[PDB]
């Protein structure tokens, strides 16, 4: 642990703390999540070796990459790829300007590609929002913070626990399934991207009943039609106030056709109809980015 | 690719990742020959006995069958261990995989209690370091245990009924504690106890394997069939706390290690 240099703090979790530093001999700028062991009474957080386990087999692209884990005196240091800016950080800067829209479908693209790279390997982030989507100078964005990403195959069950930011959460989990599914995810990503195009998150709610009332107010307040199961879940309730979806013109305006038939696939109430992440990449909006391939018929 | 047109990703590119981990997670059924103070008789032992705490504390099946991988690959890495070593290392692989698996595991201090004294916190603590490292930090494997469910997930996608499940398991718990097991790939052993219950065509209907993949390990697996047919197979238990459709997805434990006597005898 002696070939770094800590140049700044970035951030702090719960599990450990992140630094901007310096490889002094070869000069390679690299973040380090510093995990204090003399802390926890259960040795390694739970949390943080499903992480470095989950990244070691997570070699895509568009995720972050996991260079090195160190073990010091009572300390675990994970030693990842620096990148330099959030997409938080990113979209309050560009919210006068607006960000280009080759930028946003690029963005959204790559996101959609690492997106399914973990859904194929089983597995849920459960956390995607702004903070946790890093981007570096040339164009590209990676998925980070797997600390609440869990493995399918058994479905993971949902509890009272600190989740995704409830401002991203779907709208499955706000009324009580008991399961997530690859679809929480989508979810979010189409949150991102309409706060992309909006400069302002889609549904800022405050409690989980005002952010599913938010999401009824511009997608309608949903039936058994719309999502064959709704009424017979946990926490739906028939005294929710009926509203109409209201259209995408006056919710995302500078999204084209292409762009508002993606988003509402994305937003789609039921579960089992949401677009998936490898469907998505398919769609028409990113047919200028993506040439498609022969698919074998046998 | 036995699995149906997925929607969230492609059918084959999703097996094809599952078979591609295999290849990358290895295991050897001759890693006691760099032990010589040590008997596969011992690990027997020592797993039945992890599968009772796991009975005990109502810890998943995955729980068992990845401290279960992470034992036997971890002695592979290592060499002249003790047989008094050996409760500590199992205990601490089980720590590991509660905590990774399970969303309320036990707390470390029952994880010592359950080993009358001859194990404390902090040997566990310094124990579980000991493998994480040793491991390469690759801890995501695919458990026997886990071939089954996606077996039985596909065989009724064409959730699933709990009572065949546990019967399976019953039979797989049974192989595990014998180390010869480790030469067949793990979905080549649960495709092959689920065909000791069923029939070829249905094994390739549910795992892809054919016939002449599955042959050799069917063979082996034959004389524990015959004990786990000879007694008739357990029945689905219910569990305080646990939510009856995830209860046959709960570790259990039986008379096993005579079991595995007679196994061995014929
Ligand atoms: C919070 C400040 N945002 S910012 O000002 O826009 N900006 C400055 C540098 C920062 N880069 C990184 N930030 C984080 N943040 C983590 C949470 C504090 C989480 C997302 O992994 N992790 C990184 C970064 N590089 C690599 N990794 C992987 C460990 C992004």
């Amino acid at each position: 642990m002696e070939n770094f240099q800590k140049v700044e703090k970035i951030g702090e979790g719960t599990y450990g703390v992140v630094y901007k530093a310096r490889n002094k001999l070869t000069g390679e700028v690299v973040a380090l999540k510093k995990i204090r062991l003399d802390t926890e009474t259960e040795g390694v957080p739970s949390t943080a070796i499903r992480e470095i386990s989950l990244l070691k087999e997570l070699n895509h692209p568009n995720i972050v990459k996991l260079l090195d884990v160190i073990h010091t005196e009572n300390k675990l240091y994970l030693v990842f790829e620096f990148l330099h800016q959030d997409l938080k950080k990113f979209m309050d800067a560009s919210a006068l300007t607006g960000i280009p829209l080759p930028l946003i479908k690029s963005y959204l693209f790559q996101l959609l590609q690492g997106l399914a790279f973990c859904h194929s390997h089983r597995v849920l982030h459960r956390d995607l929002k702004p903070q946790n989507l890093l981007i570096n100078t040339e164009g590209a964005i990676k998925l980070a913070d797997f600390g609440l990403a869990r493995a399918f195959g058994v479905p993971v069950r949902t509890y009272t626990h600190e989740v995704v930011t409830l401002w991203y959460r779907a709208p499955e989990i706000l009324l009580g399934c008991k399961y997530y599914s690859t679809a929480v995810d989508i979810w979010s990503l189409g949150c991102i991207f309409a706060e992309m195009v909006t400069r302002r998150a889609l549904f800022p709610g405050d409690s989980e009943i005002d952010q599913l009332f938010r999401i009824f107010r511009t997608l309608g307040t949903p039936d058994e039609v719309v999502w064959p199961g709704v009424t017979s879940m946990p926490d739906y309730k028939p005294s929710f106030p009926k509203w109409a979806r209201q259209d995408f013109s006056k919710v995302v305006p500078p999204l084209d056709e292409d762009g508002r038939s993606l988003l509402s696939q994305m937003l789609h109430y039921d579960p089992n109809k949401r677009i998936s992440a490898k469907a998505a990449l398919a769609h028409p909006f990113f047919q200028d980015v993506t040439k498609p391939v022969p698919h074998l018929r046998l | 690719s036995p699995l149906p047109v997925l929607s969230w990703a492609n059918r084959e590119e999703v097996w094809k990742i599952m078979l591609n981990k295999e290849k990358t997670y290895l295991r050897d059924q001759h890693f006691l020959e760099q032990h010589p103070l040590l008997q596969p008789k011992m690990r027997a032992i020592l797993l039945d006995w992890l599968m009772e705490v796991c009975e005990v504390y109502k810890l998943h099946r995955e729980t068992f069958y990845l401290a279960q991988d992470f034992f036997d690959r971890y002695m592979a890495t290592q060499e002249n261990v003790v047989k008094t070593l050996l409760q500590l290392i199992g205990i601490s692989s089980l720590f590991i995989a509660a905590k990774l698996e399970e969303i309320y595991p036990p707390k470390l201090h029952q994880f010592a209690y359950v080993t009358d004294g001859a194990c404390s916190g902090d040997e566990i603590l310094t124990m579980e370091l000991m493998i994480m490292k040793a491991l390469k930090w690759r801890l995501s494997p695919l458990t026997i245990v886990s071939w089954l469910n996606v077996y039985m997930q596909v065989a009724y996608l064409n959730q699933y009924p709990q009572q065949i499940f546990i019967q399976i398991a019953e039979l797989l718990d049974l192989c595990v504690l014998d180390v010869d097991c480790l030469e067949f790939p793990y979905g080549i052993l649960a495709a092959s106890a689920l065909y000791h219950f069923s029939s070829s065509e249905l094994m390739q209907k549910v795992s892809g394997y054919q016939w002449c993949d599955i042959e050799n390990c069917v063979k082996w697996m034959v004389p524990f069939a015959m004990v786990i047919r000879e007694t008739g197979s357990s029945k689905l238990k219910h569990f305080r706390g646990v939510a009856d459709e995830d209860a046959h997805n709960i570790q259990t434990h039986r008379d096993s290690l005579d079991l595995l006597d007679k196994a061995r005898a014929k």
